[PDB]
């Protein structure tokens, strides 16, 4: 599906809009992006 | 979508379409009771390795493999059969 993560999703002031959520690598996983 | 090989549509064939073998990490062949009523199979991750266990004859379950991904699986499909003269659960 189409669309703000502005302007950056790693300073974005309204974190519960962006998509791109913020996760920590467990045990046996790898980044996921 | 899965076809028969009895009597199937035009197409026979709608898993992949790619051409060249792509590079894979696990390719095996397993066999089972031809005459049985019901296939019992246990799927389950745990810290990025995949298990598997099968049974054909009895209730419970026994070990059938364990691979490596490294990833988290997410969905699952049934990849529905089609096909002319047939009943079909899962
Ligand atoms: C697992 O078994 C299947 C058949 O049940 C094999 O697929 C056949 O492979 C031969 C040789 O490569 C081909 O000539 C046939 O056309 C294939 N049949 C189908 C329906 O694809 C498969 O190669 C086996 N895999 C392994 C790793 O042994
Ligand atoms: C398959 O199952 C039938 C009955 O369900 C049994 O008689 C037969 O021995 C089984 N064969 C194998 C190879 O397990």
């Amino acid at each position: 599906k189409y669309r703000s993560c502005l302007p950056d999703p790693i300073s974005t002031y309204s974190p519960n809009t962006c998509p791109q959520k913020k996760v920590v690598v467990g045990i046996g996983e790898h980044c996921p992006g | 979508h899965t076809v028969c090989k009895s009597k199937g549509s035009i197409r026979n064939e709608s898993w992949h379409i790619d051409s060249s073998e792509p590079l894979c990490l696990f390719k095996k062949n397993f066999t089972y009771n031809v005459s049985a009523d019901w296939l019992y199979f246990h799927f389950y991750q745990e810290r990025g390795v995949f298990y598997a266990y099968y049974a054909d004859v009895g209730m419970p379950t026994t070990f059938l493999f364990s691979l490596y991904l490294g990833t988290i699986l997410s969905h699952y499909y049934v990849m529905p059969l089609t096909c002319n003269a047939i009943t079909l659960e899962y």
